[PDB]
């Protein structure tokens, strides 16, 4: 994914001030509240039944803490998505089957909980350059299936 | 569908909009050209740079079709009826646009709306925009 | 929407496929489970070979349904109401493979039905399974 | 993308039979039939108004046929569709911007066109082969999106 300085400036600087022990767990949660059958992968997880029980969920609060990681690591390598990634487009793909588009869901659901969480300063230019983010994120996870 | 439960969340947040109904449309609309390019293509006419009178009216007009779905939310498909001809038939308005959209809707909502973009509002708000969308792309089937 | 001609183009080449319902249903499923491989994890408890017992009774179950939205065409929420609720709630079908489960249904009509899959049916088709794809993921919003 | 023997030989053998100078023309003007909104892209290609009107319409017939050339050349190269693409990559996403989810519409056209050609002949196992293809070619159009 190509950004322009003025982009990973936006990008960079947002990103440092993330809580990463609570916002992958917020956007982990809010796929799993959101798009429910999303929920078909985590029965092992617990209680899910309703949005306080997701959201409290601690295992889904550790699970979160996990994709927020590589996250971080993709947002340190926009330029090697496919390699940061192919250990995880294994999994995703030829091991738990999920469907691509969910990849693009958890992006867009990343991208609310970050507008939540800054308000303001989640300006539509810095949406812009986020979205450019979790597109390359979510098409370097789905590289097992193209 | 829509439950008794989503029509709450949903009332209730717009409620929270109030005066700024609008303004939101049109940052929503910005959002989604920033975002999204390929979405301009649809606006020749309009200048999309901030700031705005066409995109800012523009919003305007987004942000009364949204009220009126929320208005007559147990009879969407009728209350819709003309803007669906008009973005199906006349516009021909991709369907993955509505998406493109209502995922730019909730990032505004979500900016301003802190207290209320809880995620079962979000969810409510979600499944809400998901039938507005439908019935706009249902002059598609 | 389906219109009336959409509906006359629906029944008549569902008419064509007669006593080969079940029997294509199958066969739509396969074309899913091989060109599609995620969509095989819905059925653990199905052996998805060629020639099995388990897919041809499924195929015969889905080529039901679809007869009935085709028999009831105009309240079909109603009709494919404990359906939607199977795969939405239950199951947790994602609603991308419906898509898929679509496309190869028309592949399947496409392949047995020469004369009758014109540009104008392969719509009227494809309208229709959009609506049943659409109800069938209701519970979801 | 990558296709087994088995499956590259179902292509290739299928392929060798198509009517190249009706195969893309049926399968645009399906896909304009179909999926109506992608008529807004062909305003200069005169009566578009039924489906009859569509499919006899010449240049629905002359543009499909360098359509279906474009899949021949990458039946070709399905080990560089991003190079075999490039060009029309540019073309379809930097200058008209259409939207990616069409080109994976007008690959699935082109299976139903192939189904409807071929009949029994389109087998199972020869219809994954070709989605692959078309997925492959898809992906390859869109890279200037990625
Ligand atoms: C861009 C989006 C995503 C990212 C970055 C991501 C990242 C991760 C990471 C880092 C792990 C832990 C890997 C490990 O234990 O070494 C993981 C596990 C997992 N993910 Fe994702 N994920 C994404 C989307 C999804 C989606 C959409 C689903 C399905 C709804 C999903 C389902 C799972 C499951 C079931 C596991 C557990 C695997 C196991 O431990 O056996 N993921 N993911
Ligand atoms: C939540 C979804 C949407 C709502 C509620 C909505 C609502 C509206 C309304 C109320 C109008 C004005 C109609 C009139 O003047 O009578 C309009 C016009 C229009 N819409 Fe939308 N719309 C939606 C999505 C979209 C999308 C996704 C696109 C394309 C990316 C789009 C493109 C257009 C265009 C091109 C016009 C005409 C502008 C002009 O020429 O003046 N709309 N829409
Ligand atoms: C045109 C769309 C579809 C129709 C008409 C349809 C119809 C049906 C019917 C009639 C049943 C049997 C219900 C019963 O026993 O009461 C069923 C079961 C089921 N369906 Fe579908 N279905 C559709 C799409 C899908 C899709 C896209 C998937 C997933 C890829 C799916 C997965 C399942 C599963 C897993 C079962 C349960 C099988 C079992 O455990 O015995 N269906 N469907
Ligand atoms: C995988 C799918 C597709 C392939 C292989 C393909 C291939 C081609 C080729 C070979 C040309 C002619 C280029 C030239 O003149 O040098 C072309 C032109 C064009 N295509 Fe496509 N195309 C695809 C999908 C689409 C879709 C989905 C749309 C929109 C609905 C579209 C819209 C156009 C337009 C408008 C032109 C005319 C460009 C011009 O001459 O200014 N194409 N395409």
């Amino acid at each position: 994914v190509h950004l322009t300085p003025e982009e990973k400036s936006a990008v960079t600087a947002l990103w440092g001030k993330v809580n990463v022990d609570e916002v992958g767990g917020k956007a982990l949660g809010r796929l799993l509240v959101v798009y429910p059958w999303t929920q078909r992968f985590f029965e092992s997880f617990g209680d899910l039944s309703t949005p306080d029980a997701v959201m409290g969920n601690p295992k889904v609060k550790a699970h979160g803490k996990k994709v927020l990681g590589a996250f971080s690591d993709g947002l340190a390598h926009l330029d090697n998505l496919k390699g940061t990634f192919a250990t995880l487009s294994e999994l995703h793909c030829d091991k738990l089957h999920v469907d691509p588009e969910n990849f693009r869901l958890l992006g867009n659901v990343l991208v609310c909980v970050l507008a939540h969480h800054f308000g303001k300063e989640f300006t539509p230019p810095v949406q812009a350059a986020y979205q450019k983010v979790v597109a390359g994120v979510a098409n370097a996870l789905a590289h097992k299936y193209h | 569908v829509l439950s008794p439960a989503d029509k709450t969340n949903v009332k209730a947040a717009w409620g929270k909009v109030g005066a700024h109904a609008g303004e939101y449309g049109a940052e929503a609309l910005e959002r989604m050209f920033l975002s999204f390019p390929t979405t301009k293509t649809y606006f020749p006419h309009f200048d999309l740079s901030h700031g705005s009178a066409q995109v800012k009216g523009h919003g305007k007009k987004v942000a009364d079709a949204l009220t009126n779905a929320v208005a007559h939310v147990d009879d969407m498909p009728n209350a819709l009826s003309a803007l669906s001809d008009l973005h199906a038939h006349k516009l021909r308005v991709d369907p993955v646009n509505f998406k493109l959209l209502s995922h730019c809707l909730l990032v505004t909502l979500a900016a301003h709306l802190p207290a209320e973009f809880t995620p079962a509002v979000h969810a409510s708000l979600d499944k809400f925009l998901a039938s507005v969308s439908t019935v706009l792309t249902s002059k598609y089937r």
